[PDB]
RNA sequence: AUCGAGAGGA
């Protein structure tokens, strides 16, 4: 193909490990730093507590709900609350939820996210299904109730990005590495006796050559070939995660050229 | 977990901090630079049980 | 809470000192810094 | 104070793994090292959000009101 | 704006003294007995062994702020590999005549001695150093 | 059963004590990185275990023996300004001011003495990720 | 040799020999009358106090005195024409500019020194205990010999701590 | 003493302080909500009304707003309150009590105020977040870390009062010390450790970063300097691009003990006209030292010049450090194998040679020195004998610290820490002492129950053979504590003595001011000195000058 | 001891000399001794050095002593200050204490003297001895709340 | 603060992106200067951070017990059989640039304490307002929105700069500026002021 | 009692304390719309205007320096060398 | 209490542009362009793609203060060839390589199982 | 609000 050459070696539903050949570094680092923050998601943002008799204080529970995983694939055909025209929230901007469990049982009544209820019309699109990964099928412990404790809820889930609060990050953990053997020598090693017996050999050494003993230092050779693994929380399956990076990147790489045509 | 010890007074808990003092009924020998009349003092603090 | 319940205040030659007979009875480092330091010690 | 949704450092979901934790630790008997690994926690940022956790709600639940 | 010196030299000592990149090089002059040389050479960038002979041309050209290349290709090198720009400072003496220079390539220093004197060695700001082969 | 006596400072005067109740008693090749220990053969009674020279706040310190002691003291004056969970009971206890950590955690390094100080059950901080580094200069 | 002295000639010397950078190895243009009947005239108009009556004019000299001894020692003809090789224009500068640097180094009448005469004085002692520590041992000095020796000093200490006699 | 010479005052703030590398020296990081509250009586002139009617409208909320407007007859007009707050016609000559704008004069102090240098005027940059923010190099004369030290701020009300701050108290005016005749502020910590890292002959940078650094210094004349290297790859030197902050017209000569005009070990410091020849910049040069750059650039036009300089040095060292990094590990206190062997035997002889001088007084004779008498005695003899077993090892563990060892760097630069800091951390923490004497006998004739009575040896009176890396032993531990304790003692108490010492010194000398005839006097007219400092000359303007008429030969004088 | 001495040849070469150290002060009769130099003799007792050698010796002794305390292990204060201190102590006649006893009597303004250590009893006699206050000192106008003749206060401004 | 007298406040908060990260992508919660390390001596803080790591990997709760047979060279043998380097260091990438940090960083878990004293509980400001009745001096402490004391020691530094009108101001127009009527002979406040 | 036009042995230099004060006294006058003399080059700070008014010695006010014994010495901002 | 609202990182305020244009007061044919509401994801990729163009004399940026998320860009170009064009023409180079990644990724993604 | 007590921060 044309420029950037992407070779995948291992991938799943939640882990995409790949190379990323023939790019300057300034892209690689801009990429992740869009994969981290600038991708949008949906997640709880207006909780209205009707009744809580849990030991857990009110905004504490409210808080946790933000963090809870929420299906966001069809998220692009959802307007922002700021960018929508209604009042507070609507069905073309916000997916509303509800949470009800009551202590009826003597022996520990658990709340889960499976016990979340879709209240607004979904327009029929795929958006706002709390994510279950749990072996059994009970996505994440929200709270615990005892013998006679109630929790009556009303959640409004909005669009947002990881700049505005780390809940909106379809992030997880971004693995990053270029140049396993220090041929570019961007970094100088702290050693006590040796470096090779005191620093570990990196996972990324099969398919990257050893520099040889009597070969003088390569001065002008540059940052090529970065070794990445991108993790998904689950709101966006892994494939779209990375695409949307590139996308939002371009999306605002464009939003300047356009505002430059405004001057 | 509350292992207690405090006296509950006026609806706030109060604690007793061990007061210290020089032990009694022991004979001790003191000096006492000389200029000054004296130069040596044998002292005993004395109280019953 | 623990370390307040076992506190030792002393009214007023070398009193603020950590002295040899303090060993394993009063805490060598548990003391309020400044103000009335070395006076008040925990068990 | 109730196992946290996800983990401050990475961000990976952790809430769903407390349940399977007790079960792996006690039901069929293993040591913690193997526990976090089968739960999928490889990064210690995220390994710690479970091992170090204490579930105080338990003793909050013992209360009548 | 003309080429200024050039002379053939030979390495007597290469002392990796508390530095990985940028060594110190001690060199004695070819033909001209009355001359000695000490210079800081970036050994990582340009390998120097013991008993290797070099080529040391000085010159002063080949406000104006520093452009990159743009090749063009405004001449000067290809057959001069190791290059460094710097400044002159205090000038020496030890016989009369001679006589010795002190150069400063942004820290990487130089000391050259010998009596041609010169007078086509100016006291001036300019100072390059071209080393080939 | 005559196995443990009680000793005050006065009686302490006329006694001999071993550290290290083993060290210090047996009969008479070695690791260089380990610490350096000195050595009488006329002991009266043993010390139980060193650490018990400390109080509460101190016995919270991991490796206080590797720490310049003035700091160990500072740590103690600050352990009492720590933030955690003072009692399970608070959520009905009416007392002026009270602080509770949103999500506490037990420490990862633990002085044995913690077990009796019930710390691993009522913690006061978080085992966060620490980067000792220069960066922004903030 | 090394002492607190106002107006750094040593630098005005390198400021001369790079501004008009002569530089060499090419000979000066000041007659012995230019250098000498120069310094000895600068020496008139450095001024610390001003007046017109005899006593002031003598307590004047008897305050400059030291400065001159240095001035005289670095603006000396051998030097001024061997190590540093100044020009008429550049010397007339070093001449104007010392004078100029000097009457700036005046203590301004207004200056509250009594206060400044502490705390300076009361600062380091305070902060060179109070530090206090760091850390462990020994740690004084300073401090223990020391600051209670200081106390003595300011009290008029009749009951002297350590009375030590040193004969030659 | 508490209500006439120590008044309570209006218009004042107080907060925790934090570091800002991108503030300028003469600046103060006032938090928004304080500047929402702190007023400055300003009268309305045809100069300011344009900015001023616009202020009233902005109200006591929108940052550049205002509260209160004072009228002619003397009526006070509240602005959060009142029903005419949404307009008001501004007449000439009315007070419009206003929030604080950026760049206003304010006296910013820290207790304990043990100086004049603790109380300095500053420039106002109103900032979000609730911290008082300040320059990292304005740290030393205040005495203030960000471990939560609480600082204070006052705001003038006359315009004449304003001047009085920015014309006397202004931070730049106080750069050089009229107390220690050397500049009290200098490059400190990250900026100080990295400057060193930058200037290593070894340290190179290139295009992609070079250019960015040029854009960092605000006074950049848009002139890339010519890279010291144009070989196979065009590089700049660390030294090189630093010169860009070094203003054109400044000159520096040093020579240390090993300095050849070659500087084989890159010693000393030669600067020419704001460009760097050779040396490595550290606490001696870029530091609050005597012959240091800061001293130089403050006496050579001018103060504010020097002031801007400070901020520039940082910005560039900061930007370099940022991308190159630095930390410190346990590995950095680890000493080489067959060398903590050569330290344990260095104790092993220094101990076994105390055992010599111990069997002497046990002999008894003796030859017990003349005075040095005694008992003083042999109890002084051992004190040095281990103070040497330590300070030898401390040097034995300096040669081990190869140039990567993260700790030595902060000592090679002098950022914080030193020899004793290294010694205790890697070798042994030494003989701790109480009241100058090695640990005093508490128990009768013995130091502890774990020892036998009568043991004048080191492991018994307070000597710790181990480092902090190895971990002390109980015996040792306890003593170290006792020692430590004596430090935290004079912290609250012996401090008082010195603090009191001052309260007299200050109250005694006080109104001793150089009158309008250079004669130093009191309130009575009693002369005290006839020409201040017996030369009528201000300390701030003095330097360590070398009278080379004293030393040398009679014949070296002649030629 | 070691001592720098002008060698007849020109240079300063180190002259190592025996010197004696003594726990005791009896200057009066010790300098009269046959064998010792009574030009260089020096006790650390500046109180007796004053009664023996006149006031001007004292002046330089009290300085030298403050110096040997401050400027020992590195520390540096520029002459002017230590000097200035020393001087204030010295001029009243004898040695004047830096305490309430000494300078807090020295005929100065009352209110200023009131703002130190002894307080009431100072005003009491001020009210008794019918004391008139100069009003020229720092503390005087701080109490009276005025621009005191200080720095910006020395001069008055006219037209 | 950490468990070792390691007090120092937040100086900024950088989002996970502007944050330096690792070869696996570990973001630090916490960044201290290696400058409050030697000053300062606290070699334990280091070792805690070295042990706490292993513990978080091996699963096993570590024994940070005081006078015991546990060595830096004993932890290092373990952290070395766990795929990291023996003394805690890790290769790190600058978040602003994805360029490797030229120096390795010391990285891992250290149990940290949050002490009381939060700016928002300390931050205080007053400019005029409620004053006493005894002195007409501003009242004490933030609790009654009062001022700050411009104490004796403060007064001293001022004279030091000779700021003369500034000590009329900070002790008149910001404390008391009361106004009475004196008699031209019997200089005492007795005169009856019938005004206006 | 007043020292005449001659016999003037003060420092003929503006003490920083004279500076701050004269700048201050004027910075009052400027701030309270009283006549301004120099060509105000588009600056509006009563502090910075006086700073120019001192460059071009146009300030009417005379410092009266007092001497311990009482009798005084004049000198105006026009007579005084600013530095 | 003084923490500035979280959205002040992309929400442009009132009377505020997303690009500002002033020339450099010192070096000719050079411009400082002020981006607003942005970090070095756009501050970095933009400079290091301004370097490939040989027609461009200078290129740099600086995060002015971690407090307000906005970087300034300084650019200098060859006589007569506009800087604004230098940028415009450099941005599309990014886009092109980006829309390259989208295609290349999916082409390889589709061929993976799980 | 006043007087008095303690605890903690730099
Ligand atoms: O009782 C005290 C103690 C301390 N202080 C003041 O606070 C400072 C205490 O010390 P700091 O906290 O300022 O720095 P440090 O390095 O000496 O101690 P740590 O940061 O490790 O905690 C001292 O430097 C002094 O200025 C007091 O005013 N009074
Ligand atoms: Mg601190
Ligand atoms: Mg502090
Ligand atoms: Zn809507
Ligand atoms: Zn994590």
């Amino acid at each position: 193909e044309e420029g950037p050459q992407v070779k995948i070696r291992e991938a799943s539903k939640d882990n995409v490990d790949f190379i990323l050949s023939n790019v300057d570094l300034a892209m690689a680092n801009s990429l992740r730093r869009v994969m981290i923050a600038e991708i949008p998601t949906l997640a709880i943002d207006s909780v209205e507590v009707e009744t809580n008799t849990t030991v857990l204080a009110d905004e504490f529970i409210a808080h946790r709900l933000g963090l809870i995983p929420l299906q966001s694939m069809d998220i692009e055909q959802l307007e922002y609350s700021r960018d929508c025209f209604c009042e507070d929230h609507c069905d073309k901007c916000s997916v509303v939820l509800t949470l009800q469990a009551f202590g009826e049982s003597e022996s520990t009544t658990n709340v889960y996210s499976k016990d979340l209820v879709i209240v607004s019309n979904l327009m029929g699109r795929n958006i706002g299904h709390p994510i279950i990964q749990d072996k059994e099928g009970n996505g994440v412990l929200i709270c615990k109730l005892r013998k006679g404790q109630e929790l009556k809820l009303t959640c409004v889930a909005k669009k947002g990005i990881a700049k505005e609060h780390a809940k909106w990050g379809p992030a997880a953990a971004i693995e990053f590495e270029y140049d396993p053997w220090n041929k570019l020598k961007h970094t100088d090693y702290w050693y006590e006796q040796d470096s090779a017996k005191e620093w570990p050999q990196s996972k990324n050494c099969e398919y990257e050559d050893p520099p040889n003993e009597g070969d003088p230092f390569d001065y002008k050779a540059q940052a090529d070939t970065f070794y990445m693994n991108v993790e998904s929380v689950g709101s966006i399956p892994v494939d779209q995660v990375v695409v949307r990076g590139i996308d939002t990147l371009q999306k605002k790489v464009a939003s300047i050229l356009l505002a430059l045509t405004q001057m | 977990f509350d292992m207690g010890g405090y006296f509950i007074i006026n609806g706030s808990e109060k604690v007793l901090i061990a007061q210290e003092r020089s032990a009694g009924n022991i004979v001790q020998v003191f000096k006492k630079a000389a200029p000054s009349p004296i130069s040596h003092v044998a002292e005993i603090r004395s109280a019953l049980e | 809470t623990l370390s307040h319940l076992r506190r030792t205040n002393t009214p007023i030659a070398k009193p603020r000192q950590l002295h040899n007979t303090h060993w394993g009875l009063v805490c060598p480092a548990e003391t309020p810094e400044g103000q009335a330091c070395g006076l008040v010690k925990n068990l | 104070m109730i196992v946290p949704v996800r983990c401050f450092s990475c961000g990976k979901v952790v809430g769903d793994k407390w349940e399977s934790y007790l079960n792996l630790l006690q039901e069929d008997e293993l040591d913690e090292g193997t526990a976090l690994s089968r739960l999928g926690l490889k990064r210690y940022c995220c390994r710690r959000m479970i091992l170090t956790h204490v579930d105080l709600i338990e003793k909050f639940l013992r209360y009548n009101p | 704006s003309n080429t200024l010196f050039d002379d053939i030299f030979q390495v007597s000592e290469v002392d990796p003294g508390r530095y990985n990149k940028v060594c110190r090089i001690e060199a004695a002059s070819t033909t001209q007995d009355q001359c000695k040389l000490t210079l800081d050479i970036n050994v990582e960038l340009f390998p120097v062994a013991a008993q290797d002979s070099l080529t040391v041309t000085i010159a002063s050209s080949l406000t104006r702020s520093w452009r990159p290349p743009q090749a063009g290709d405004r001449s000067l090198a290809d057959d001069y590999d190791y290059v460094m720009y710097g400044t002159a400072y205090k000038f020496e003496e030890v016989s009369k005549d001679l006589i010795a220079v002190y150069y400063s390539f942004g820290g990487l220093l130089m000391r050259l001695e010998g009596n041609y004197r010169n007078l086509n060695n100016l006291k001036q700001e300019n100072a390059y150093l071209l080393i080939r082969r | 059963e005559g196995l443990v006596e009680y000793i005050d400072a006065e009686e302490e005067e006329s006694i001999l004590i071993a550290m290290q109740p083993e060290d210090l008693e047996p009969a008479e090749d070695v690791d260089p990185a380990k610490r350096i220990r000195v050595s009488a053969t006329t002991f009266t009674h043993c010390e139980i275990h060193p650490s018990m020279i400390l109080g509460v706040a101190a016995s919270i310190i991991p490796f206080p023996d590797h720490n310049q002691s003035p700091r160990n003291t500072y740590q103690s004056a600050m352990g009492k300004q720590a933030m955690g969970v003072f009692l399970t009971n608070y959520n009905v206890r009416m007392d002026t001011m009270a602080n509770i950590l949103y999500y506490p955690q037990k420490p990862l390094g633990t002085t044995r003495a913690m077990e009796y100080l019930k710390f691993r059950e009522l913690p006061a901080g978080q085992n966060a990720i620490v980067a000792i580094a220069c960066y922004s200069g903030y | 040799a090394n002492w607190p002295l106002p107006v750094n000639i040593r630098r005005i010397i390198q400021n001369a020999q790079q501004t008009f950078h002569i530089d060499h190895t090419k000979p000066s243009d000041l007659t012995i009358k230019d250098i000498v009947l120069g310094v000895k005239d600068l020496q008139e108009n450095l001024l610390v106090l001003r007046g017109k009556n005899e006593i002031i004019q003598n307590a004047q000299r008897d305050a400059v005195t030291l400065f001159c001894c240095l001035l005289r020692s670095r603006l000396a003809t051998r030097r001024v024409l061997q190590e540093y090789r100044l020009t008429k224009q550049a010397f007339d500068w070093v001449l104007s500019n010392i004078e100029a640097q000097f009457l700036r180094s005046v203590v301004h009448p207004g200056e509250m020194v009594g206060v400044l005469a502490a705390q300076s004085i009361g600062e380091p002692a305070t902060q060179m205990t109070l530090n206090t520590f760091h850390f462990a041992g020994v740690a004084s000095k300073k401090v223990t010999s020391g600051v209670p020796r200081l106390k003595e000093i300011l009290n008029v200490a009749k009951n002297m701590k350590t009375p030590s006699l040193t004969v030659y | 003493r508490g209500n006439l010479m120590g008044k309570r005052v209006d218009f004042s703030a107080r907060t925790v302080i934090s570091g800002d590398p991108n503030l300028e020296l003469d600046q103060v990081g006032v938090p928004k909500s304080i500047a929402k509250t702190l007023t400055y009586p300003e009268v309305v002139t045809p100069y300011n009304i344009d900015r001023l009617t616009q202020l009233v409208r902005n109200g006591p909320n929108e940052h550049p707003g205002a509260k209160y407007v004072i009228r002619d007859s003397g009526d006070r007009i509240d602005l959060r309150y009142s029903k005419r707050a949404g307009d008001i016609q501004l007449q000439y000559g009315w007070k419009v009590e206003r929030h604080i704008m950026d760049n206003d004069p304010v006296l910013f102090n820290r207790q304990p105020s043990l100086h004049k240098m603790s109380m300095m005027a500053h420039r106002v940059k109103v900032i979000p977040y609730s911290t008082f923010r300040l320059n990292l190099s304005v740290t030393s004369p205040y005495n203030a870390d960000f471990d939560g030290d609480e600082m204070n701020l006052h705001v003038p009300q006359s315009e004449e009062t304003r001047a009085e701050l920015s014309q006397l108290c202004a931070v730049p005016l106080q750069i050089v010390s009229p107390q220690s005749n050397k500049p009290c502020m200098g490059i400190v910590q990250d900026t100080l450790c990295g400057i060193r890292k930058l200037t290593l002959r070894d340290t190179f940078i290139e295009l992609d970063q070079v250019l960015n650094m040029l854009y960092w210094v605000p006074d950049w004349d848009g002139v890339i300097p010519t890279p010291a290297i144009i070989k196979p790859k065009p590089l700049w030197s660390g030294k090189q691009i630093l010169s860009v902050a070094i203003p054109n017209g400044i000159h520096l000569q040093r020579f240390d003990e090993g300095t050849t005009l070659l500087s084989p070990k890159d010693n000393g410091m030669l600067i020419i006209d704001g460009q760097i020849i050779f040396g490595v910049v550290e606490k001696k040069t870029v530091g609050s030292s005597n012959g240091g750059l800061i001293h130089v650039v403050t006496r050579e036009k001018g103060p504010q010049v020097c002031a801007k300089l400070f901020g520039n040095i940082q910005k560039v060292v900061n930007f370099w450090l940022l991308h190159n990094g630095f930390s410190t590990g346990i590995g950095d206190t680890i000493a080489d194998g067959p060398t903590m062997r050569e330290i344990t035997e260095t104790i092993a002889e220094a101990k076994k040679k105390v055992l010599d001088v111990t069997k002497e007084a046990q002999a008894n004779l003796l030859t017990a020195k003349h005075g040095m008498t005694l008992r003083e005695s042999f109890e002084d003899n051992v004190v040095r004998f281990l103070n040497e077993a330590r300070d030898k090892a401390g040097r034995l563990a300096e040669v081990n610290l190869k140039d990567l060892n993260n700790v030595k760097q902060m000592v090679m630069a002098g950022s914080k820490g030193s020899f004793i800091n290294i010694a205790q951390m890697s070798a042994c923490v030494g003989q701790q002492s109480v009241e100058g004497k090695r640990i005093a006998f508490g128990f009768v004739d013995r130091t502890l129950p774990h020892f036998s009575k009568d043991d004048y040896s080191p492991e018994s009176k307070g000597f710790v053979e181990n480092s902090y890396l190895r971990g002390l032993t109980p015996q040792e531990f306890f003593f170290h504590a006792m020692g430590g304790r004596e430090g935290l003692i004079d912290t609250a108490v012996k401090t008082a003595e010195t603090g009191y010492i001052q309260r007299r010194l200050v109250k005694a000398l006080e109104d001793i001011m150089v009158h309008y005839d250079n004669t130093t006097r009191n309130s009575l007219g009693n002369v005290i000195q006839f020409i201040y400092g017996e030369d009528g000359m201000d300390a701030a303007h003095i330097e360590k000058q070398s009278l080379d008429t004293i030393g040398g030969s009679d014949a070296a004088f002649e030629k | 001891y070691d001592r720098k001495v002008p060698s007849p040849t020109g240079e300063y070469v180190k002259e190592p000399e025996w010197v004696l150290e003594t726990d005791g002060v009896n200057l009066s009769e010790v300098m009269t001794v046959p064998g010792i130099d009574p030009t260089r003799i020096y006790t650390n007792s500046f109180i007796d050095i004053m009664e023996v050698l006149g006031i001007e010796a004292g002046r330089a002794a009290l300085y030298k002593e403050v110096y040997n305390v401050i400027a020992s292990d590195g520390s540096y204060v520029n002459y002017r200050h230590m000097a200035l201190l020393v001087d204030v102590m010295t001029t009243q006649g004898g040695l004047t204490s830096v305490t309430r006893h000494g300078f807090n009597r020295s005929n100065t303004g009352a209110l200023m003297r009131c703002s130190f250590e002894e307080t009431v009893e100072i005003l009491f006699e001020a009210g008794a001895s019918a004391e008139l206050d100069d009003c020229r000192g720092v503390s005087e106008n701080v109490i009276l709340g005025q621009m005191a003749p200080i720095g910006t206060g020395a001069f008055d401004v006219m037209i | 603060a950490s468990r070792h007298g390691q007090k120092g406040t937040i100086g900024i908060t950088y989002r996970r992106e502007d944050m330096p990260f690792t070869a696996e992508g570990i973001v630090p919660d916490l960044i201290i200067n290696p400058h409050a390390i030697p000053s300062r001596m606290t070699v334990a803080h280091l070792i805690e951070c070295l042990l706490s790591k292993v513990a978080a990997l091996s699963g096993n709760e570590g024994d940070a017990s005081p006078f015991t047979d546990i060595t830096v060279e004993g932890i290092s043998k373990l952290l070395r059989e766990h795929g990291y380097q023996s003394r805690g260091f890790e290769v790190m990438y600058n978040g602003h640039t994805g360029k490797k940090l030229m120096a390795q960083i010391f990285f891992g878990p250290t149990y940290y304490q949050r002490l009381r004293h939060m700016v928002d509980d300390k931050i205080h400001a007053r400019a005029r307002g409620p004053m006493q009745v005894l002195t007409r001096q501003p009242v004490e402490g933030r609790s009654r929105d009062g001022g700050l004391r411009f104490g004796e020691m403060e007064r001293d530094c001022m004279i030091a700069h000779g700021a003369a009108s500034f000590l009329k101001e900070r002790l008149m127009e910001a404390s008391d500026a009361f106004r009475v009527h004196i008699c031209g002979i019997c200089g005492l406040m007795t005169v009856i002021a019938k005004l206006n | 009692k007043a020292i005449p036009k001659d016999q003037r042995a003060t420092t003929p230099y503006m003490t920083k304390y004279e500076r701050a004060r004269i700048l201050g006294t004027r910075a009052l006058q400027i701030s309270m719309n009283a006549p301004v003399f120099v060509d105000l080059e588009g600056e509006t700070d009563p502090l910075r205007i006086a700073m120019k008014e001192l460059a071009e010695k146009k300030i009417p006010l005379v410092i009266r320096r007092y001497l311990p014994d009482g009798s005084f010495e004049d000198w105006s901002v026009e007579e005084l060398i600013v530095d | 209490m003084n923490a500035p609202d979280r959205f002040e990182l992309f929400l442009l305020g009132e009377g505020e542009s997303k690009l500002k244009i002033d020339p450099d007061t010192k070096a000719p044919n050079a411009v400082v362009i002020t981006f607003e509401k942005e970090d070095h994801t756009l501050g970095n990729l933009i400079r290091a793609e301004l370097l490939n163009d040989r027609k461009v004399l200078f290129a740099a940026y600086k995060v002015e203060h971690p407090f307000f998320a906005r970087f300034k860009l300084r650019i200098q170009t060859t006589e007569g060839y506009d800087p604004k064009d230098a940028l415009k023409n450099a941005c599309n180079s990014i886009i092109n390589k980006l829309g390259a990644l989208k295609t290349n990724f999916e082409t390889e993604w589709n061929l993976q199982t799980l």
